[PDB]
């Protein structure tokens, strides 16, 4: 019937002045758009049918070629930068939006695709989304008593564009905006379904990737203990976003972080913080970092929960990348903790990590390492143990390290290294 | 971010 037409063939059949002919061939063109290896989208843009398929979106009485236009303008939009500027272009963002209103579900449901892939292209398109008033019409088809009665891929796709909504910066989302979805992502943060739920973390994760107001707008929607427990789930798609969000929410104020603290959030490092997953292990570890750059209570809970070990076991063995947030997460640690916190990290095994990191090629390492050494020099010269310390150093190859890095390229390492030595060890 | 309907 529809299958494998050639672009000639649809573009006569839209120029048809034949409704029907026109509904053909533009499942036609749909068929092709849905094809996976390579669907002929610049053909179909500079054969000109943008603006058809966006006037068909307007055609009450054929409800078939509004969801086939649709279908087609969405696999479009979910090109290119310039292959959705061209579906903007053709004024297909209104015309979207009065299809939300659509009584036929998967009609839509498919504009809602097509204003999601169309948000999702960038900061300008999302605020131009908004701009012609998408956010309260896709809203309004949440506003159920219970979501469960919602078909999933519908409640999917929803979920999924109102993330699209809330994602990029420079700038962040309208203020306001995001205050009228808040209360509708909150919602679906609660409900079962696995996709749903990742994409609502994802939200929130956007959300609070950025100033401490923003965080203040999400955190006091009371959302950190569902963070939380969604931190322990399974599935690692949820435990993806929900630990994104959690990291983004302690680079705000103290009194932010402790309520990731207070949610229960520590419990769960164990498992995150030796997780096989190098990208989940990274991010608890910068996570941590941005704990133990807190109040002492704060670091005191860090070591109530046990999870000193962990940092050290980072530190001995992990990806790069994930050893180098756990250097800064022990420079924090030293650089903000009492002198006990930082004797019970000695006692705890940091040094010769520590140390051993020191051989890395990568300059801003060896200047994390090298500040968080000095930071446990100066507990032990509070103590009047500042020798035990450089033997422990020495002992364990440390210092062969430092003075080889007395002759490094970088200036502010050979400074710090040459004054260790100089300090501490003569 | 984006994505076709296949």
């Amino acid at each position: 019937g529809t299958v494998n037409w050639s672009v000639e063939d649809i573009v006569k059949g839209i120029n048809s002045n034949n409704l029907e002919s026109q509904l053909q061939a533009t499942q036609a063109a749909r068929k092709l758009l849905s094809r996976e290896k390579q669907p002929p989208i610049d053909n179909i843009i500079r054969a000109g049918l943008i603006p058809k398929f966006v006037s068909f979106l307007g055609k009450t009485d054929c409800s078939p070629i509004q969801f086939e236009s649709a279908w087609a303008l969405t696999n479009i939009a979910s090109g290119t930068s310039e292959q959705t500027k061209a579906v903007v272009d053709g004024g297909a963002i209104p015309a979207f939006i009065s299809l939300l209103a659509s009584p036929h579900a998967h009609i839509s449901e498919q504009a809602v695709w097509a204003l999601g892939n169309i948000a999702g292209d960038g900061s300008a398109f999302r605020d131009l989304v908004i701009k012609h008033g998408a956010i309260d019409p896709l809203l309004a088809l949440l506003a159920v008593p219970d979501l469960s009665t919602l078909a999933c891929g519908y409640l999917r796709n929803l979920t999924w564009t109102l993330s699209n909504l809330c994602r990029n910066k420079n700038p962040a989302p309208p203020l306001d905006a995001v205050e009228q979805i808040l209360p509708t992502l909150v919602r679906l943060l609660h409900h079962n379904d696995p996709e749903v739920l990742a994409d609502s973390c994802w939200a929130i994760s956007y959300l609070t990737d950025g100033p401490n107001e923003r965080i203040e707008m999400v955190v006091k929607k009371g959302v950190v203990p569902q963070l939380v427990k969604l931190l322990g789930a399974t599935e690692l798609p949820i435990v993806t976003p929900a630990l994104r969000a959690i990291g983004n929410i302690v680079t705000g104020t103290d009194e932010q972080t402790q309520k990731v603290i207070d949610a229960g959030a520590l419990a769960v490092f164990p498992s995150l913080l030796t997780n096989p997953k190098t990208n989940i292990q990274k991010e608890a570890t910068w996570t941590m970092s941005n704990i133990t750059a807190g109040r002492q209570d704060q670091i005191q809970q860090v070591v109530n929960h046990g999870l000193v070990p962990f940092l050290v076991g980072v530190l001995s063995k992990a990806d790069f990348k994930t050893q180098k947030e756990a250097a800064w997460a022990i420079t924090n640690y030293t650089s903000g903790g009492t002198v006990e916190q930082i004797v019970y990290l000695v006692h705890c095994g940091i040094i010769e990590p520590l140390m051993n990191l020191l051989s890395a090629k990568d300059t801003k390492i060896i200047q994390v390492i090298l500040d968080a050494i000095s930071n446990i020099f100066q507990a032990a010269e509070k103590l009047g143990e500042t020798e035990k310390l450089s033997i422990m150093i020495e002992e364990c190859g440390g210092l062969d390290k430092i003075e080889a890095l007395q002759r490094h390229e970088n200036e502010s390492v050979y400074k710090a290294s040459l004054n260790l030595i100089e300090k501490y060890f003569s | 971010r984006k994505r076709p309907r296949v």
